[PDB]
DNA sequence: AGGCCTTTTGAAAAGCAAGCATAAAAGATCTAAACATAAAATCTGTAAAA
DNA sequence: TTTTACAGATTTTATGTTTAGATCTTTTATGCTTGCTTTTCAAAAGGCCT
C-alpha cells in the first residue's frame, strides 16, 4: 500500500521505515472509501456519522 | 503496581494504556540519581556477565539448533534465501554457520571452496558501490556496454539485472554465500541497497544467508522484494549478549 | 473498486479510520471485551464537531 | 578483534582435503538413526526427479504467459485506425506489474521504438524528453546498418529528413501508479503537439497496478479527453481468467499423480494464502508446493516407498512405523467388529511380520482417482459447458471435502449434469503417511510467520527457548542462577509489558532492581579467579546498585535497536515510550 | 602531504625509490596491493617515508566518511615480517586532536603517544642559537629584555616561530636610527592592534558628529540584531528631532568607524522575510571601556 | 433474625479548552558524488635506420 | 642491434550533467500544564423477601 501510493508518510528523502519519527498518512479520498467499504461489507457511513 | 490497566497487551491493551496522566500522579524522576559507574566498570562487568549468566544454556541451545543445519543447507539449494531473525545476537550463528559448515559441503557435493561474503550490516559506513566492487571481483562478470546503459542511470542495478539475465544459461552450482548481518541495520534498510540485495536472490548461483534484529522488519520488502528474495523464516532467538554490535551504537550517559 | 487483497483493503479502512479519528476516542468505539480487572473505557465525545474532519 | 569493525569482509574458509563418505546430500538418516544410505540416496535423487518434472512445466507456463501477452498486446497495438488521425493510440494494462517485454512488429519504412518510462527515469519533464529522443535516436542510428542533434522534439520534427523513414514511437510507463501524473500529464502535453508532423505515430501504455478511476482522477480534464479518443483497456492480471492456477495446479497432479495425495487442510491453507496477496499467486503457489515437497521427503522416509521396485527394502523399523497408522487401526478394528477371525488377526496384530509386509505391496496398485478424474471435470467446464470462471483448486478442495456438488450448484448452469459430474470418492489405507499435510504448523511458521508475535513470546516467557539442567551446575559458573533469575532483557521486557505508555527509566530501573536477587549476587560476584577488579567492586558498600545499573543500561540500550523503546525528549534521553504492544 | 586535498594521491608521490615501470595501476585500490611492496626484493635495505602536514589531508569528507576512514585505515600494523616500513605521523595543531571514535583509540598500530611540544625556557633557546655562532658577537641582547620576550609570547600557545620575528624586528627598528629598543615594537604592535578603547575613541572622533553615532549603534543593537544602515539612520531622526542632513553624511562619517577598525559594514543574507542582501552594521569590543570613555562628554551621558 | 436488589448516589476518573513550548513538516539553497565528454600530453609497441 | 620515430592507446586535466543527501529557516502541528466540568460506575442507603 505504502508503495501503490495509498498510505504515504512524511516524504523525506529516502526515508527508513523502521524509524520511530516517521508517522504515516492516507492519500486516497473519501469517494473510493465507501466504494472499498461497500465491497468488503463494512457499515463505514456510522463511524463518521457523529461529525455530521 | 505501577500500571492500572484493567487489559493487558491486546489491541485493547494498546487502548488501555494510552491514557492521559496528571501532573502530580506523574513521577519526573531523573536518571542522574541512578548510581553511577564509569566506563571500564561498565566494560568489566559487561563482558563478565556475557559468556558467565546463562553460558551452558546457550551452549545447550545451539547444540540443539546445531543439528537443524542440513535443513538450512537443503533449503539454501533448492532456491530460497534465508532469514534468521529472533531475539539476540545472530552473528556467530551465521559465523559458525556459513564459514564452518555450508561451504565445505557445497564445495564437495559439485565435485578451492566456497567464497563467502560475509557484510557486516550493522555498521552504518556500508555503501553499496563498494559492496558491489566486492561482488565484481568474486564473479567478475561482464562490463555495462553502450547500449545497455542507458541515459545516466544506474550502473550498479543495470549490471545486476545483466548478471540475472547471463545467469538463466548457466549450471546450478553456488558461486558465493552473501552472509548479510543485521539486514534491518542503519544504512542497509534503505531502498537502494535492498533493491540491488532482492536483486542478487533472484539469481541461483547466490545463497544468501540473511538475520534481521528490528522488530516491523518486514514491512521493508513489498510484493516485489519479498518475491525476489522468497524467504524461509526460521527463529533461531537464543538470548546471545550482542556485544559485538553495541560498540557502534551509542553507550552515552 | 479496486484489485486488492482482503487485508489490504481492511489496512486501507484502518488508516482511513486512524488518520481521521482523533486518538483519544478509539477505547469508546473499539473496546468490546469483557473486563476482569477494574478500569473505566473511554466515554467518547460529548459535542459532536460539525467542521467535518 | 578487529575484523568485526570494517562493513563487507570477504573470507576463504580453508578446507580438509577429503572425508571420503556419502555426505553429498543433506537428507540425514531418518527412523530414529536406522535407515540404509543407499535408500537415502534413492530418496535425493526421486525428489529431484520429482521437482524437476513439477518445474520443466511450471516453467513452460510461466515463459507461456509473456507469449500469450506479447500475443494479446500487439493485436490491439496494431491493425486499427482513427478518423480524427491527430490521437495517440492509448492501451490502459490493468493490474499489470512492470515486467514484460513488448515486442513491435515489422512494418517497413516505418521505424517502431518502444520508450520504457520509469518513475526513477522521470524527475521531471525534461529528463523524459532527453531520455524518450536519446532511445529514438539511439534506436533509430542502430537499427540501420552521423552529425548529433539536440534531444528534444525537433528530431521527431526532422525525422523523415534525417533518416528516410516515417517514426511510430509507442512509450511504455512501467510504473504508472508511481509517477507524478503532474509529470505524466505534462509530458503528454509536450508530447501532443507532436500531432501536426504527418510522419508520426505516438502510442502511449499505461501499466497500471490499481483500478481506472484513480488515474483519471488524477489526470488534468483536458489530457483525460485527449486520451478518450481512442483507449483500450486490458485486464493483464493473473487472477483474473483462472488459467494460470488452472495449469500450476494441474501440473502440480500430474507429479504426484497415484504416488502422493494432498490434505484437506493443506489445501484450504493453500487457497487461504493465495487470496491474501494478488500481485503475484503464479509464484505463491509454486513456492509453496515446492515447500510441502521439500519437507516431506526430508521427513517421510516411505517416500522411498513411492517407486515400485523399492518394495523390498521393508526392514522391521519401517512395519513398526507404518502399524501404527490410525487408519489401520480403523481396519484392524474392522476386522474385530464384523466378523471374528482369530489367527489372523492374531498374525497380524503384532506376531507375523510376513503378512503385514506383504499385505503393505498390494496397497500400491489403487489409484482411486482424484486428480486423475478432476480433469475430466476441468474438461467438462471448459469445452462442453464453457464456463471459464472456476477455480481448480477450490473445486479440488470441495472434491476433496465431498461437497462437490454445492460448487457446482454454485453457478446454477449445469443443472442437468449433477450426475455427469458426480464422483464420490474413499480414502484407502495408508493415506496417512503418504499425504502432503499441515497439521503441525510447519508451512506457517517457516513461510508466513508471526514475526512480531514470536518475538514477543521469546521475549516474555522465554523458557520454551532456554532449557533448564540438573547436572551441570558445579563445573559452571552459574549454576543456581538459571533456575532463580531470569535473564536479562527477557526479564526487563516482564516490566516492560505492564508499564504504561510513558516509562519513567528510573521507576523502570528501580522495578528492575527490585526483581533481583540481592543476597545471591553478592555472593556470585566473587567466583572469578583469574581477574582481581570484579571483586574489589563487591568490596565496595554500593555494589548491587552498581551491578544492577549495568545490566539495566545493557538491556535497555539493547531494547531500543531492536524497536521497542522510543527515546523521546532528545538532549534528556530520560522518559522512554513504549511502542510495541504484544498480541497485535 | 600537500598535493593531494583529497584522500586520492597517496602513495604515488612516494613512487620514487628505483622509478619502477609500475605504480600507477596496481597500488592504489587496496592494502594488500601495498602489502604486495612491503617485502623488499632488493636486499633488506630501507625506506621510511615522513608525511609531512598529515592533518591537512584528514580535513575532508565532513564526517568521517574517506579521510578519518583513511586515518583508520592506514594505521595498521597487522603484519610484522622483517620489513623496515613503518610511518611517524606528522599532525599539526590542537584542532580536532580531542574529537576521537572507538576505532581510532582500541589497539591498532602507532596510537598512544602524543605529546606537546611547548618550549618554555626559550631564553636558553635563543641562547643557542647565537652561541651557535660564525659571526662573533661584542654587546650580546640583555637578558632582562630576552626574559620580557619570553615572558610576552608564550601565553597564547608558547609559539617559537611567533618569537622568531620579534627579536628580528629589534633588531630592524634598531637600524632605523641611522633592552631599551627592543620592547616598544611590542609596546608598539600590542598598542597598534589595541590602538585605544575610550582614550583615543573620542580623541579621533574629535568631531561630535564623529561620537554620538556610535551611540546610535549601541542602541541600535538592544531592539534590532538586523542593524541595517536605515535602521541606524531610523535611529537617527527618533534622537536628533528636538542646514540639513542627507543619508550620504552618515554613510560616510561611518567610513571613519569602518577605517580605525570598529565597525562592520558589509552585505550578509538579510534574514527577515526576503533574503535579498542590505548592509549590515556590527561592534566588536566589550561595552565596559567604552561605557567609561563617555565619562568625560557631557552630550553622549544621556545617550549612554 | 437473615440475603438480595433496585432507586439513588458520591466521586474519582474521562473530557474540554485557553497558554506557552517545542518538535516537525516543507521548501529554499547548497554541495558532493556518480556520470560523460574531450583535447593535449604522455606511454608504448612495431618497425625505425645504424 | 639499439635507438629513433609515426601510430595508436591510455592518462591527465578540466569542465558539464544528473542524482542523492545535507544544512537551516519559516510556518503549522502536536503535546504538556492548569482549572473546570460531565459522565459511568461501585460502595452504599435502604426496601423486599426466606
Amino acid at each position: 500500500l505504502h508503495t501503490l501510493k495509498l498510505i504515504a508518510t512524511t516524504m523525506n528523502k529516502n526515508i527508513d521505515y523502521l524509524s520511530p519519527k516517521v508517522r504515516w498518512k492516507v492519500n486516497v479520498p473519501w469517494e473510493i472509501i465507501k466504494e472499498i467499504s461497500e465491497s468488503v461489507h463494512f457499515n463505514i457511513s456510522d463511524y463518521f456519522s457523529d461529525i455530521h | 503496581t505501577k500500571s492500572a490497566s484493567s487489559f493487558l497487551d491486546t489491541f485493547e491493551g494498546y487502548f488501555d494504556q494510552r491514557k492521559i496522566v496528571r501532573t502530580n500522579a506523574k513521577s519526573r524522576h531523573t536518571m542522574s540519581m541512578a548510581p553511577d559507574v564509569t566506563r571500564e566498570e561498565f566494560s568489566l562487568v559487561s563482558n563478565f556477565f556475557n559468556e558467565n549468566f546463562q553460558k551452558r544454556p546457550r551452549q545447550k541451545l545451539f547444540e540443539i539448533q546445531k543439528k537443524m543445519f542440513p535443513q538450512y543447507w537443503f533449503e539454501l539449494t533448492q532456491g530460497f534465501s534465508l532469514l534468521f531473525y529472533g531475539v539476540g545476537s545472530k552473528r556467530n550463528f551465521l559465523e559458525e554457520f556459513a564459514i564452518d559448515y555450508l561451504s565445505p559441503k557445497i564445495a564437495y557435493s559439485q565435485l578451492n571452496s566456497i567464497p563467502c561474503l560475509i557484510l557486516n550490516g550493522y555498521n552504518p559506513s556500508c555503501n553499496y558501490r563498494d559492496v558491489f566492487k566486492e561482488i565484481t571481483d568474486l564473479l567478475v562478470p561482464a562490463e555495462l556496454t553502450r547500449s545497455e546503459t542507458k541515459y545516466w542511470g544506474n550502473h550498479v542495478i543495470l549490471q545486476i539485472q545483466k548478471m540475472i539475465d547471463f545467469y538463466k544459461n548457466q549450471p546450478l552450482d553456488i558461486k558465493l554465500i552473501l552472509v548479510v548481518h543485521n539486514l534491518d541495520g542503519p544504512s542497509i534498510r534503505k531502498n537502494t541497497f535492498q533493491t540491488m540485495l532482492s536483486f542478487l536472490s533472484v539469481i541461483r548461483q547466490i545463497a544468501i544467508v540473511a538475520s534481521t534484529d528490528h522488530i516491523y522488519a518486514p514491512l521493508l520488502w513489498d510484493n516485489m522484494k519479498a518475491q525476489n528474495y522468497n524467504f524461509v523464516f526460521h527463529d533461531i532467538s537464543n538470548f546471545e549478549p550482542s556485544t559485538v554490535e553495541s560498540t557502534f551504537q551509542d553507550v552515552m550517559k | 473498486t479496486y484489485d486488492l487483497s482482503i487485508i489490504s483493503k481492511y489496512l486501507l479502512i484502518a488508516s482511513y479510520i486512524c488518520s481521521y479519528l482523533e486518538p483519544r476516542y478509539d477505547a469508546s468505539i473499539f473496546s468490546r471485551k469483557t473486563r476482569i480487572i477494574q478500569g473505566r473505557a473511554a466515554y467518547g465525545r460529548r459535542k459532536k464537531k460539525e467542521v467535518n474532519p | 578483534f578487529a575484523d568485526a569493525q570494517r562493513s563487507h569482509y570477504t573470507v576463504y574458509p580453508s578446507l580438509p582435503q577429503s572425508n571420503k563418505n556419502d555426505k553429498h546430500i543433506p537428507f540425514v538418516k531418518l527412523l530414529s538413526g536406522k535407515e540404509s544410505e543407499v535408500n537415502v540416496e534413492k530418496r535425493w535423487e526421486l525428489y529431484h526427479q520429482l521437482h524437476s518434472h513439477f518445474h520443466d512445466q511450471v516453467d513452460h507456463i510461466i515463459d507461456n504467459i509473456e507469449a500469450d501477452l506479447k500475443a494479446e498486446i500487439s493485436d490491439l497495438l496494431y491493425s486499427e485506425t482513427t478518423q480524427k488521425r491527430r490521437c495517440f493510440n492509448t492501451i490502459f494494462l490493468l493490474g499489470s506489474d512492470s515486467t514484460t517485454k513488448i515486442e513491435l512488429k515489422d512494418e517497413s519504412s516505418r521505424y517502431n521504438v518502444l520508450i520504457e518510462l520509469t518513475p526513477k527515469e522521470s524527475p521531471n519533464v525534461r529528463m523524459m524528453l532527453r531520455r524518450s529522443m536519446y532511445k529514438l535516436y539511439s534506436a533509430a542510428d542502430a537499427e540501420e546498418h552521423n552529425n548529433d542533434v539536440s534531444y528534444d522534439l525537433s528530431l521527431v520534427e526532422n525525422f523523415k529528413r534525417l533518416f528516410g523513414k516515417d517514426l511510430a514511437m509507442v512509450f511504455n510507463f512501467k510504473d504508472v501508479d508511481s509517477i507524478n501524473f503532474n509529470t505524466l500529464d505534462n509530458f503528454i502535453i509536450l508530447l501532443k503537439s507532436a500531432f501536426k508532423y504527418d510522419h508520426v505515430k505516438i502510442s502511449l501504455i499505461f501499466n497500471i497496478n490499481t483500478n481506472l478511476s484513480n488515474i483519471e482522477k488524477n489526470l488534468r480534464q483536458s489530457t483525460i479527453r485527449l486520451l478518450k479518443r481512442n483507449y483500450h483497456k486490458l485486464d493483464v492480471s493473473s487472477n483474473k481468467g483462472f488459467k494460470y492456477g488452472n495449469q500450476i495446479f494441474q501440473s502440480f497432479l500430474d507429479t504426484v499423480d497415484g504416488k502422493l495425495n494432498l490434505s484437506d487442510r493443506f489445501v484450504e491453507f493453500i487457497l487461504s494464502k493465495m487470496a491474501n496477496n494478488t500481485n503475484h499467486n503464479l509464484q505463491l503457489l509454486t513456492k509453496m508446493l515446492d515447500y510441502s515437497l521439500m519437507s516431506y521427503f526430508f521427513q517421510n522416509a516411505f517416500s522411498v516407498f513411492i517407486d515400485p521396485v523399492n518394495v523390498d527394502f521393508l526392514n522391521d523399523d519401517y512395519l513398526k512405523i507404518l502399524s501404527r497408522c490410525p487408519t489401520f487401526m480403523f481396519f484392524v478394528e474392522g476386522l474385530i467388529k464384523q466378523h471374528a477371525p482369530a489367527d489372523e488377526i492374531l498374525s497380524l496384530l503384532t506376531n507375523k511380520n510376513r503378512g503385514l509386509e506383504e499385505f503393505f505391496v498390494e496397497f500400491l496398485v489403487r489409484e482411486n482417482p482424484i486428480n486423475g478424474h478432476a480433469k475430466f471435470v476441468a474438461r467438462f467446464l471448459e469445452e462442453e459447458l464453457n464456463i471459464t470462471n472456476f477455480n481448480l483448486i477450490e473445486l479440488y478442495h470441495n472434491l476433496l471435502i465431498g461437497k462437490l456438488d454445492s460448487y457446482l450448484d454454485r453457478w446454477s448452469a449445469c443443472k442437468e449434469y449433477k450426475d455427469r459430474l458426480h464422483f464420490e470418492p474413499i480414502d484407502t489405507i495408508f493415506q496417512e503417511l503418504f499425504t502432503l499435510d499441515n497439521r503441525s504448523g510447519l508451512l506457517t511458521q517457516s513461510i508466513f510467520p508471526s514475526y512480531k508475535s514470536n518475538i514477543e513470546d521469546n521475549l516474555l516467557s522465554w523458557e520454551q527457548v532456554l532449557p533448564s539442567l540438573d547436572k551441570e551446575n558445579y563445573d559452571t559458573l552459574s549454576g543456581d542462577l538459571d533456575k532463580i533469575m531470569a535473564p536479562v532483557l527477557g526479564q526487563l521486557f516482564k516490566l516492560y509489558r505492564e508499564a504504561n505508555m510513558t516509562i519513567n527509566i528510573y521507576d523502570f530501573y528501580i522495578a528492575f532492581r527490585e526483581t533481583l536477587p540481592k543476597e545471591e549476587i553478592l555472593n556470585f560476584i566473587r567466583k572469578d579467579p583469574s581477574n582481581t577488579k570484579l571483586l574489589e567492586l563487591a568490596e565496595t558498600p554500593d555494589a548491587f546498585d552498581k551491578v544492577a545499573l549495568i545490566l539495566f543500561m545493557q538491556a535497555i540500550f539493547a531494547f531500543e535497536n531492536m524497536g521497542l523503546i522510543k527515546f523521546q525528549s532528545t538532549k534528556s534521553y530520560d522518559l522512554v515510550e513504549k511502542c510495541v504492544w504484544r498480541g497485535i | 602531504c600537500i598535493s593531494l586535498g583529497e584522500p586520492s594521491s597517496i602513495f604515488q608521490k612516494i613512487f620514487d625509490s628505483f622509478q619502477d615501470l609500475n605504480g600507477p595501476t596496481l597500488q592504489i585500490k587496496n592494502m594488500q596491493h601495498l602489502q604486495k611492496f612491503l617485502e623488499p626484493y632488493h636486499k633488506k635495505t630501507t625506506f621510511v617515508v615522513v608525511l609531512d602536514e598529515m592533518d591537512r589531508l584528514l580535513h575532508a569528507n565532513t564526517s568521517e566518511t574517506q579521510s578519518v576512514r583513511t586515518i583508520l585505515e592506514l594505521f595498521l600494523l597487522a603484519k610484522l615480517p622483517t620489513v623496515s616500513f613503518v610511518l611517524i605521523g606528522m599532525a599539526n595543531s590542537l584542532d580536532m586532536k580531542d574529537r576521537f571514535l572507538s576505532r581510532l583509540n582500541l589497539d591498532r598500530g602507532l596510537l598512544p603517544q602524543t605529546i606537546v611540544f611547548q618550549p618554555y625556557t626559550a631564553e636558553q633557546m635563543y641562547e643557542i642559537v647565537i652561541q651557535k655562532m660564525s659571526s662573533l658577537p661584542t654587546i650580546i641582547f640583555q637578558p632582562m629584555a630576552i626574559k620580557f620576550a619570553a615572558k610576552k609570547c608564550a601565553g597564547n600557545t608558547g609559539d617559537l616561530r611567533k618569537l622568531f620575528d620579534v627579536l628580528r624586528g629589534s633588531i630592524e627598528i634598531y637600524e632605523l636610527e641611522k633592552g631599551k629598543i627592543g620592547l616598544n615594537y611590542i609596546a608598539k604592535v600590542f598598542s597598534k592592534f589595541v590602538n585605544n578603547n575610550s582614550t583615543r575613541t573620542r580623541i579621533a572622533k574629535l568631531n561630535i558628529q564623529q561620537k554620538l553615532i556610535l551611540c546610535t549603534i549601541i542602541q541600535s543593537l538592544k531592539l534590532n540584531s538586523d542593524a541595517t544602515i536605515d535602521e541606524s539612520f531610523d535611529h537617527y531622526i527618533k534622537a536628533i528631532t528636538k542646514a540639513p542632513l542627507q543619508r550620504n553624511e552618515f554613510l560616510e562619517i561611518c567610513t571613519i568607524l569602518e577605517t580605525c577598525g570598529l565597525v562592520s559594514i558589509k552585505k550578509t543574507k538579510c534574514k527577515g522575510k526576503t533574503k535579498r542582501f542590505v548592509d549590515k552594521i556590527d561592534v566588536d569590543l566589550d561595552m565596559r571601556e567604552f561605557y567609561d570613555e563617555m565619562t568625560k562628554i557631557s552630550i553622549l551621558k544621556p545617550f549612554l
